[PDB]
Parts: C-alpha cells; structure tokens; sequence
C-alpha cells in the first residue's frame, strides 16, 4: 500500500543483503517464502502458500508477484519489527534516538538475528544511544556477529558509523563492474569456441583427426561459456545462488563435466601429436576414424562418471556444520566436498592429464635435439604447458590443501583460482587453432 | 626463408635408372618428413616414397622396392632411386617436406617440380 522514501531505502538495503525473489521458493527449513524473506506458511502445500499470498497481495498471483508487491510484504515485516522494538525495554531507548538511516541498520540486525538476539548487544546499544559512533563500530567489529557474517556486518556497521548508505552504494558499484567484466569473459569463451566449431564443420580440409579432437575441446569449452561461467558469475555479483537446490546440483555437475572433458582432451591432443610426429607412418596405420572418435566418447564417458554419477548420488557430501548448513540453504551452492571425492576427482580431472602432458611434450623435444647437432617449437611447448599450468594448477593445489586443512584456503582465493581455470576455455582456441588453414578459415568466416 | 631445390629428372627408356636430389635450403625443425609426390595428366597427385628424420620410411604400392628413398643426415637432403622404370611412371615429381615446428599442425614446403617421362 503506502510507500515512503525511507521505506524504499530499507527495501533496497536488504535486497542487497538478502536478495529478492518474485516467485515462491523454499527457505533453509523448507517453508514457502516470497519477496525478501517473507514467510507465507509453514504448510507443505504450494496451493496453501498461494492462497496466503493472494490474500496478502490482493490479486491472483499464482506464485508470481511484482517488485511493488514485494515491497508491500516487506514494509509489513518492517512495521512488525519496529512494533516489537518499541515493546522491548532494551531496544526502545536506542531506536527512539537514532536517525532514519541508523534505524535501518538496527532493523537490519533484527532481520538477521531476531529481536531478542539484537537486544543482547547492551554495550553497543548504549554507545549508539549516546551517539558514540566510532566506539560502537569498534565494539561491534569484535562481535560474534561480525566473525560469522563479515561482509554483511561490515556494511551494517559502516551504516551505523557514518549514518550514510555508502556501504550499500559501494556494493552496487562493485557488482556492476564485475558484471561487465565477467560478461566480457563469457563472450570471449563463446565466440572463440563457436568460431572454431563451425570452421571445422564447413571447411572440408579441416576434418583431420587431430582437429577431430580439437572440436571436442572447443565444444567442452563452449558449454562452459554458455552454462557454467554465466551461472558461476551470478554467485560473485550477488553473493548467493538464486536458482534453487536442484539447478545448483545440476550446474555443479555440468561444471565438473566440461572441465574434465576439456582437460582430458588436452591430454589426448598431447599424445596424438607425439604419436604423429615421432612415428608418423605407424600413426595413420594405428588411428582410424573409429578409434579417434572412440577416444573422445571415452573422455566424455569418464567425464560423466566423474561429474553426474557421484554428484547426483551425493557421494561427494561432507558431514560437518558448514557442509550441512549449505546443503539445507538453497541460496548456498558451495561445493563442500569430502576428502576422497576432492582427491579422486582432482586426480582424474587434472593430475593424471598434467603429468601425461608433461611427459609427452617433454619426450617430444629431447628427441628434437637428438638430431639438430628449434626454439620456435620450444616456446610453443613453453606456453602449451605454461598456460595450462598457470590456469589450473593454482586451483587444484588449493583444492587438495583445503581437503586436509579447511582454514588455509579462504573462499575468495579459492573462487579466484577457479576463475583462472575458467579462463583457459577462452585461451585454448587461441592456442590450439593457429594452423594456416585455421587462420585462413577464420578470415573467411567473418568476411 | 626456406625453399626446396630439386633435380635429377629427364627422359629415359623403359627399365631405366635415375637418382633424385632435393636440398632443403635454410634451417627448419628437426622432426620432419621428406618425401616425393607425382601427378600424371588426367590422374591426380599421389605419394610415392617418404622418409622420417628418425628413419621410418613408407613406399607406395606401385613400388616393389624398385624405388628406395633415403635421407642424408647433417644435410637437409633426400634422394630417391628410380629403377626398373615402366611407362606408367610419366609424371612431374615434387619434393615435399613436413615441418613440425608448430606442434599442433603440419607446415608444408613444396618444390616446384621436375618433369620425368619414360619411353617403352
Ligand atoms: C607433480 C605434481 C603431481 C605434484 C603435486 C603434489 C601435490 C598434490 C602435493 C605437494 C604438496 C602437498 C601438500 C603438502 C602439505 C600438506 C599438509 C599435510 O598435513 C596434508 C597434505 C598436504 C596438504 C599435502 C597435499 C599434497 C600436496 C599439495
Ligand atoms: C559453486 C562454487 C562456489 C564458489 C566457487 C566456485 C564454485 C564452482 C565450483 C567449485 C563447483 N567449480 C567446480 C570446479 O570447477 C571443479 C571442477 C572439476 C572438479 O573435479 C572439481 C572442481 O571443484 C573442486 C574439486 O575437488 N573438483
Ligand atoms: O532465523 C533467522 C531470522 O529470520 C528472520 O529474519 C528475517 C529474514 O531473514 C529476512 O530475510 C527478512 O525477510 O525478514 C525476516 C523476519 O521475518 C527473523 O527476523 C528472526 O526472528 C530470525 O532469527
Ligand atoms: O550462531 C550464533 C552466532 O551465529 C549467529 O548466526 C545465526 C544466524 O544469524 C541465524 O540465522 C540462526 O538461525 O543461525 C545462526 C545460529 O543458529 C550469528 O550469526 C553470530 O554473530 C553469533 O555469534
Ligand atoms: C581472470 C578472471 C578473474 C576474475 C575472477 C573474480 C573472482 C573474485 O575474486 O571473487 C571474489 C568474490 O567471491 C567476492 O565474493
Ligand atoms: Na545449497
């Protein structure tokens, strides 16, 4: 119904901190919810949730509401929270003395920990009631609250300290930049790989068997540009998974699929060349068209058994508190695995291809200077392994360290290393498609 | 920066002998394949004999050892001995080298050709 400028600022405050959903969803304990955390019912009936929603909105929503309708529900929750604050002898004196911006910070805390929870901050509250902003900020920065949710606590505390919305303005700008940056990464992956796939598809002289292996690489790198990297970017710019527990588990398995198919194909290409460059005449008398396709179908078969089988069977799940907290939270899509899956998948996806590629490309060049007595072939070796190593080894070292000592690998670092590997899907078409009949092919496609 | 220089052609009667010489001027990568290709009018291009820098060779099936290809290490030069020649061998012969400096794909240098015609 009736909205205000103060009303709307609190709304946009918590859309950043908690998120907005215009369709009915489930909360951490399975209850139907909509808007910004508005509980519809505890009943295990979607139609029951819809009737409660329709009575509250005043329209036949069928589970789908608008933003303005979400603010109607939200301002009712704010009204209720304020109404209980004034009934609380611990919170009413502080609330009565605060300006509108800092009242929003206090309401934000109540939405996160409950009225009773926030009323336990008696010393911070005394300091806020006396307008001792910097002392209250220091004190709040030592809280259990701060150590549990550092990012949200920093934004709320900044709001208390300054009485401005600067923390939330800085978040919107940060995300918007990462949105453009990752949107660029997405299309470099897509364009570079869709350009390779059709160049093979329509040019008759590019159907070699070494290029038969390359378009399996480019197609594994293409699914990642279309499905894995985009939905991976929503987690970074929003701090949450927005697409439900089921798509979390499907997205996760598609991620480990494409990366397993991609890296193992780099391994097949690695030995393919060797087998073709050291003994070319045996090579053709050994690798038929069926055998070449036999390898790629095996790679994708191995990749499926590393990705969809164990993840859908829940063979990967850890058994700790943050493991179970994330499994119950449909907004958390962290890949909290156990030690055996973390190690087994890393060996199949990355470690055995790394050391096979390291061995193959090494024997290529020792048997090169066995006849010269050049480095334009060494520097090609240098980057084929150099780019592949810098993109994926930082992540799988951190992956195995985290699998033994969780506290050593912070999430930020862990997510950055994974994005280094994501960038390899854009680097590979640049690396493995530089033949004169690739170069002359791409020119023909875009002219 | 690297060109193939080829010699040894001409005309000979049936059951004759020639030795071909192909010098690969300039420096190129150490793993490679030197070989020979021919194409008669009407027919289309065809391998006859190739040799790898390690030593592995491969002859066509129009050659029952009558032709023997061989390199000469320390020199980018491959030779092809043509013995027991039949009138079916009239074709322009081409010297080819498979360069492997780029590791993902082949690089092909071509000699321009030497005519070979045989009479019965
Ligand atoms: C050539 C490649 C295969 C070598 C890479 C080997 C990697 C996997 C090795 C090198 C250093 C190793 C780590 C060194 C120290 C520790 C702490 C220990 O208390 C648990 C294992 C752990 C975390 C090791 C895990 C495996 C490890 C990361
Ligand atoms: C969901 C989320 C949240 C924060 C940051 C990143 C992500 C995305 C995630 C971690 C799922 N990417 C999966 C990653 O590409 C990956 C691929 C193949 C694998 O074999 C493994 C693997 O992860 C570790 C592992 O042991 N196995
Ligand atoms: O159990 C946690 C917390 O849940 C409620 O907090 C918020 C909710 O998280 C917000 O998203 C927002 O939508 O309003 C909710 C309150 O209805 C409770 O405030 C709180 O009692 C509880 O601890
Ligand atoms: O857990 C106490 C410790 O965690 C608190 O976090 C709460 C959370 O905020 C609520 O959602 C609740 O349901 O679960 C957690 C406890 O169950 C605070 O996060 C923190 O400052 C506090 O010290
Ligand atoms: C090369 C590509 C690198 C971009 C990857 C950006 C990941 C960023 O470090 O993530 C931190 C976020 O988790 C904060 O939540
Ligand atoms: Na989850």
């Amino acid at each position: 119904d009736y909205k205000d400028d103060d009303d709307a600022n609190i709304f946009e405050m918590l859309r950043i901190d908690e998120g907005l959903r215009l369709k009915i969803y489930k909360d951490t304990e399975g209850y139907y919810t909509i808007g910004i955390g508005h509980l519809l019912t505890k009943s295990p009936s979607l139609n029951a949730a819809k009737s409660e929603l329709d009575k509250a909105i005043g329209r036949n929503t069928n589970g789908v509401i608008t933003k303005d309708e979400a603010e109607k529900l939200f301002n009712q929750d704010v009204d209720a929270a304020v109404r209980g604050i004034l009934r609380n002898a611990k919170l009413k004196p502080v609330y009565d003395s605060l300006d509108a911006v800092r009242r929003a910070a206090l309401i934000n805390m109540v939405f996160q920990m409950g009225e009773t929870g926030v009323a336990g901050f008696t010393n911070s509250l005394r300091m806020l009631q006396q307008k001792r902003w910097d002392e209250a900020a220091v004190n709040l920065a030592k809280s259990r609250w701060y150590n549990q949710t550092p990012n949200r606590a920093k934004r709320v505390i900044t709001t208390f300290r300054t009485g401005t919305w600067d923390a939330y303005a800085a978040s919107q700008q940060w995300t918007a930049g990462m949105g453009l940056l990752m949107a660029l990464i997405v299309l470099l992956i897509v364009a570079g790989n869709v350009l390779v796939i059709v160049a093979i598809a329509k040019t008759p002289r590019l159907q070699t068997l070494t290029n038969l292996f390359i378009m399996s690489l480019a197609s594994a790198d293409l699914v990642m540009g279309l499905l894995v990297v985009p939905f991976g970017a929503t987690i970074v710019v929003w701090g949450r998974w927005e697409y439900g527990s089921f798509f979390c588990e499907l997205w996760t398995s598609v991620d480990v699929l494409c990366v397993t198919a991609s890296i193992e194909t780099l391994c097949v290409i690695a030995l393919d060349r060797y087998l073709a460059i050291t003994s070319p005449f045996r090579y053709q008398s050994l690798l038929t068209r069926a055998r070449a396709r036999g390898l790629v179908c095996t790679v994708w078969a191995i990749s499926a058994l590393v990705s969809f089988l164990p993840i859908l069977m829940h063979w990967w799940r850890a058994e700790s508190d943050e493991a179970r907290r994330c499994y119950n939270d449909p907004k958390c899509c962290d890949f909290v695995t156990n030690r055996a899956y973390a190690i087994a998948s890393s060996v199949v996806s990355f470690y055995v291809p790394l050391c096979i590629m390291a061995f193959v490309y090494l024997r290529v060049f020792r048997e090169a200077q066995k006849q010269v007595k050049e480095q334009k072939a060494l520097k090609t070796l240098g980057i084929i392994m150099g780019v592949f190593t810098l993109c994926w080894l930082p992540f799988f070292l951190a992956n195995v360290v985290k699998a033994f000592h969780r506290e050593l690998v912070p999430d930020r670092l862990f997510v950055f290393f994974n994005w280094l590997g994501y960038a390899n899907s854009a680097f590979n078409p640049i690396i493995y498609c530089r033949s004169p009949d690739f170069r002359k092919a791409f020119q023909g496609l875009l002219c | 920066q690297v060109q193939l220089q080829e010699s040894g052609g001409g005309l000979v009667q049936a059951g004759g002998s020639l030795r071909l010489s192909c010098a690969a001027s300039g420096s190129i990568f150490a793993l490679n394949i030197m070989g020979w290709y021919r194409q008669a009018p009407g027919k289309q291009r065809e391998l006859v004999a190739a040799i790898h820098s390690g030593g592995t060779t491969n002859y066509a099936n129009s050659v029952k050892g009558r032709f023997t290809i061989s390199r000469d290490n320390a020199a980018n030069t491959v030779y092809l001995q043509m013995n027991s020649l039949k009138p079916e061998d009239t074709a322009v012969y081409y010297c080819n080298v498979k360069d492997f400096g780029a590791i993902i794909y082949d690089y092909d240098y071509w000699g321009q050709g030497t005519q070979v015609t045989v009479s019965s």
